[PDB]
C-alpha cells in the first residue's frame, strides 16, 4: 500500500514540474524505489528468494541508468550552463 | 502454522485439545537439546531405520506425510526413548558430564572432547552402541578422534585420549 | 534578557506621547534621520547572497551564457 | 468445558513492534512529498536520501537485512553521492526553477484518484490485508527437516544467482560495462 | 624509448616489471588464478590429496523401498 | 425500451469527466499564474 | 512463488502447488483434446491460495465471528492467567497444568 502512495508521488513528479528537469531525473528514482518495494514485500509473502534477486538486479540497473543520465546531463550542461527550461 | 520467520510476534497462541482417542497415545520425548545432542549419534546408531523409515514414509505421502505415517512417528519416539532410557541407567555420570560441557560450551561438540571420549566409552561398554560419522576423509584422522583440536577455546590436556573401540 | 517581561507587555500598550514643552534636537541644532534611510545599510550583511537566490537571468543573461564551455572535460 | 484457546504475551524471544512500521511508512510519504515541492533541487535530493533510508529501515525490520543494507551502500552510499556532487557543482538559480503548483492541482488530484483506483486493484493480498473489530491474527510454527542449515537471505541469493541464474548476471555485467564506456566517452575531452 | 609489447615481447615484460610494477603484477597476479586452476588439482590427485565429500545440507533420505521394520509397535508403549 | 434521460446522463457524464481532464491539463500547462480554479 | 527456493536456503512453499499446476497441465492438455485442460481449474485455484490466502482469510474471518461470539454467552468463572499457563507441562507445577486444563 505504501508502495502505490509512492509510485503516485513520483508519478505526482511530472505533474506539478514544468522547469525542474532534476526532478524528472529525481521522480523515476521514486518510481523505481516504489516498484522494487513492491516486488520486496511480494516476495516475502511467497517466500521466493527469486524476488530478492530481481530486486538486486533493479538496483543494479537503476544504479547504472542513473550514473548514464547524470553523465547527459553533464554533457548537455557543458554546452547550454543551465538545467533550466525558458517557460 | 507457517514456517515463515516472525518479524512482530507479541502473543503466543496454544491449544489444549487432546488427540482423538483413536491415535494411540505417545509420551514425548522429555530431553533439552543439550542432552540430546550429547546422545544423537547414540540414538542414529540404534533408530536410524526407524528415522529412516519414518522420513520415507513422508517421502511417499507428499502432502499428506504428518497424516498416515503417525504410526511411524510413534516409534522412532519410542526408539528415541530407549536409547535415553538405557544411557541414563548405564552412563548417567558420563552423560551429564558431556551435556554440561556441551551446554556451557555452545552446544559446540569441539569443545567437549574429554568428556565425549568418557562419554562413548562408556556407552559403547554397555550399550553397543558406537558413534559413525559417513564419509569423513580417509587420509585423516576422523575429526571426533583428533587429540588435538583446532577450534577448541582450552587446549585438549595430553593425558585425555579418543576412544577408539577395538583397543 | 529575553526581550520579554511582564511590564514590557504592559509597556507595548502605551504608545509614545511627545511632551511639548521639551527641547528637541532643533535646540541643539540637529536633524534627525528617518527609520527607513537606515534599514538597509544596517540590514544589507542580512539579506542571502547565494547564487540560488538570483532572480532569473535575462534573454541577454541566457544568449552570453552560449559563449563559454561550463565544464572542465579536461580535467 | 473450559477455553481451549490460550492467548498471552510472549516475554522473551518477543519480535518487533508493528507500530514502527506505521512511522516509516508515514515518514517515507512526508519526505516523498518534500522531494517534489522543495524549493532547492539539492534540498530535494536530501529528501530522497530521507525516503531511501525510511524504505532500507523497513526492509531491514521485517527481515530483509542484506537488500535494506544494499539499498544504504548502493543508493545513499553511491547514487545519492554522485547526485549531490552534480548538483552542487551546476550553477541553480531556485527562481528559474519554481513552476506555479496551484495550476496544476486539479491535474494532480484527478491524477491521483484515476492512478490509483486502478493499480490498488493490482495489489496482491500479501501488500492489502493488513492497511485500510474483527482483525487477522497470523500464526506461525517450527519445521526441523527444513531448519537443518538455515541460510541467511544474502546465502540464499548466493546459492542460485551465479549458477541458475547467471544469465541475469551476465546481462547486468554487460549493462554496467556499458554505462562505465559511455558515461566517460560523453564528458572526458579524448 | 618505451619498449614495444607486439615486436619484442621480453623486453617489453622486463620494462613493465621495472617501470609499471602495480600495473604488471595485477596481471601476473590475475594470470595466476587461472594456472592454479590448471596445476594444484592435478597436482593433488597425484599425491593423493583426495577432495572431501560434500556434507549433507538437507536430510538424507535413504535409497530403495522402505524395510518393513517390525519393533516398538504401539503395545510396547508402557 | 431504454430511458433516454437516464443513459444520457451517462453519456454526459463519461465523456464530460475526459473532457475535465484534459481541462486540467490546460490549467497545468498554463503559463501565467493562474491558480487551481482556472 | 513458482521458482522453487525460498528465503532460507530451502525451496519456496508454494513450489509444490505450482509443480502439481504444471503436471496436469501437461499431461491433461494436448492438441487433440483442448478441454483437457479444464480438469487443471482447480489445480489453478489452489495456486492462488497458496501466494495469496484470500479464502483462508475469508473463512477465518468468519469463523473468528462464532468463536468471539461463543465466549460472550459463556461466563468464565475462573479464566487461567498468564503465569499459571507459563508453568504449563512444567517439571514441578502440575497444579498449574491441572487447572489450565480444567481437570
Ligand atoms: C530509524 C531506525 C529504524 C530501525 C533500525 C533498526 O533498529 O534495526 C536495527 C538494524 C540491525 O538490527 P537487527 O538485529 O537486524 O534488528 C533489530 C530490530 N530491533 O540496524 C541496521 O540494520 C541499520 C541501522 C542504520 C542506522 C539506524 C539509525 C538511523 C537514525 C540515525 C540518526
Ligand atoms: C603484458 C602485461 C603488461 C600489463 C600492462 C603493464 C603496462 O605497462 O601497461 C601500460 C598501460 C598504460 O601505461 P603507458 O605505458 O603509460 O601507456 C602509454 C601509451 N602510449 O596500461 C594499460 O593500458 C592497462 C594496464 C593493465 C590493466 C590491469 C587492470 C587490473 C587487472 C587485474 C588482473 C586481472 C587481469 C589479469
Amino acid at each position: 500500500n505504501i508502495t502505490l502512495i509512492l509510485f503516485l508521488i513520483g508519478i505526482l513528479g511530472f505533474v506539478l514540474n514544468r522547469k525542474n528537469i532534476i526532478l524528472m531525473l529525481i521522480s523515476i528514482e521514486i518510481m523505481l524505489l516504489s516498484i522494487t518495494f513492491l516486488i520486496l514485500l511480494s516476495s516475502l509473502n511467497m517466500d521466493d528468494i527469486i524476488g530478492q534477486t530481481y530486486a538486486i538486479y533493479i538496483i543494479v540497473v537503476a544504479g547504472a541508468e542513473s550514473a548514464i543520465g547524470l553523465g547527459i546531463l553533464v554533457a548537455f550542461y557543458r554546452l547550454r550552463g543551465s538545467i533550466a527550461i525558458e517557460y | 502454522m507457517a514456517t515463515r520467520k516472525p518479524a512482530f510476534n507479541q502473543h503466543v497462541l496454544l491449544d489444549t485439545t487432546p488427540l482423538p482417542d483413536s491415535i494411540p497415545k505417545v509420551k514425548e520425548i522429555g530431553a533439552s537439546s543439550a542432552p540430546l545432542l550429547s546422545a544423537s549419534f547414540f540414538i542414529g546408531a540404534r533408530c536410524k531405520d526407524y528415522n529412516d523409515d519414518y522420513m520415507q514414509c513422508k517421502n511417499e505421502n507428499p502432502g499428506r506425510g504428518e497424516f498416515e505415517c503417525l504410526k511411524e512417528g510413534r516409534r522412532v519416539t519410542r526408539c528415541a526413548r530407549s536409547v535415553l532410557k538405557d544411557i541414563n541407567t548405564h552412563c548417567l555420570e558420563q552423560f551429564r558430564a558431556h551435556w554440561q560441557c556441551l551446554d556451557n560450551n555452545n552446544q559446540q561438540l569441539w569443545q567437549c572432547r574429554p568428556a565425549e571420549w568418557k562419554l562413548n566409552k562408556c556407552v559403547y561398554e554397555n550399550l553397543k552402541l558406537e558413534k559413525v560419522i559417513p564419509d569423513q576423509p580417509k587420509n585423516s584422522t576422523p575429526v571426533h578422534l583428533r587429540q588435538r583440536q583446532i577450534f577448541a577455546h582450552h587446549a585438549i590436556p595430553p593425558w585425555e585420549r579418543p576412544f577408539i573401540p577395538g583397543q | 534578557d529575553t526581550g520579554l517581561s511582564r511590564d514590557q507587555v504592559e509597556r507595548e500598550f502605551h504608545d509614545q506621547v511627545i511632551d511639548p514643552t521639551a527641547k528637541t534636537f532643533k535646540d541643539l541644532g540637529m536633524e534627525p534621520t528617518d527609520i527607513s534611510k537606515w534599514t538597509y545599510h544596517y540590514l544589507l550583511p542580512y539579506r542571502p547572497s547565494t547564487y540560488y537566490d538570483l532572480p532569473p537571468s535575462t534573454e541577454k543573461e541566457m544568449r552570453e551564457e552560449r559563449k563559454y564551455l561550463h565544464v572542465l572535460d579536461d580535467q | 468445558s473450559q477455553i481451549s484457546l490460550l492467548l498471552l504475551k510472549e516475554i522473551y524471544t518477543n519480535g518487533s513492534t508493528h507500530i514502527m512500521l506505521d512511522i516509516l511508512s508515514v515518514l517515507a510519504v512526508i519526505s516523498g512529498i518534500c522531494v517534489i515541492i522543495s524549493k532547492n533541487p539539492i534540498v530535494s535530493v536530501l529528501h530522497l536520501i530521507g525516503l531511501f533510508a525510511y524504505v532500507s529501515f523497513y526492509l531491514i525490520l521485517i527481515g530483509l537485512n542484506f537488500v535494506g543494507l544494499s539499498y544504504l551502500i548502493v543508493y545513499i552510499g553511491a547514487v545519492s553521492i554522485l547526485f549531490l556532487f552534480i548538483l552542487m557543482l551546476i550553477n541553480i538559480r531556485t527562481s528559474e526553477l519554481q513552476s506555479n503548483t496551484s495550476n496544476s492541482i486539479p491535474l494532480t488530484i484527478l491524477v491521483g484518484i484515476i492512478i490509483s483506483s486502478f493499480l490498488f486493484k493490482m495489489l496482491p493480498y500479501g501488500v492489502i490485508i493488513s492497511n485500510q473489530k474483527n482483525d487477522l491474527f497470523f500464526i506461525t510454527s517450527k519445521i526441523w527437516d527444513g531448519a537443518l542449515a538455515e541460510n541467511n537471505h544474502i546465502s540464499s541469493i548466493g546459492n542460485i544467482m551465479y549458477t541458475n541464474y547467471n544469465v541475469w548476471l551476465i546481462l547486468a555485467s554487460f549493462i554496467l560495462l556499458l554505462a562505465m564506456v559511455g558515461a566517460i566517452v560523453i564528458t572526458i575531452k579524448p | 624509448t618505451t619498449p614495444r609489447f607486439w615486436s619484442t615481447p621480453l623486453k617489453y615484460c622486463r620494462w613493465a616489471a621495472r617501470e609499471r610494477p602495480a600495473l604488471f603484477f595485477s596481471v601476473v597476479i590475475g594470470a595466476l588464478g587461472p594456472v592454479t586452476l590448471a596445476t594444484v588439482p592435478p597436482l593433488r590427485r597425484l599425491i593423493g590429496d583426495v577432495d572431501a565429500a560434500p556434507i549433507p545440507l538437507t536430510y538424507p533420505i535413504p535409497p530403495g523401498p522402505r524395510k518393513q521394520l517390525k519393533g516398538y509397535d504401539d503395545d510396547t508403549e508402557d | 425500451p431504454k430511458d433516454a434521460v437516464h443513459l444520457g446522463l451517462k453519456g454526459a457524464a463519461v465523456v464530460g469527466g475526459i473532457g475535465l481532464l484534459f481541462a486540467a491539463v490546460r490549467t497545468s500547462l498554463a503559463r501565467k499564474n493562474v491558480g487551481p480554479w482556472a | 512463488m513458482a521458482s522453487g527456493y525460498g528465503l532460507n536456503g530451502g525451496p519456496s512453499r508454494c513450489f509444490p502447488f505450482w509443480q502439481e499446476l504444471l503436471a496436469c497441465y501437461v499431461t491433461n492438455s494436448s492438441e487433440d483434446n483442448p478441454d483437457g485442460k479444464n480438469k487443471c481449474i482447480p489445480v489453478m485455484e489452489d495456486y492462488y491460495e497458496c501466494l495469496h490466502h484470500r479464502k483462508e482469510a475469508a473463512r477465518v474471518r468468519a469463523l473468528q465471528a462464532a468463536y468471539r461470539e461463543a465466549e460472550a454467552k459463556k461466563l468464565q468463572e475462573n479464566p487461567p492467567t498468564a503465569g499459571q499457563i507459563r508453568n504449563l507441562g512444567l517439571l514441578n507445577k502440575e497444579e498449574d497444568t491441572k487447572k489450565v486444563h480444567c481437570a
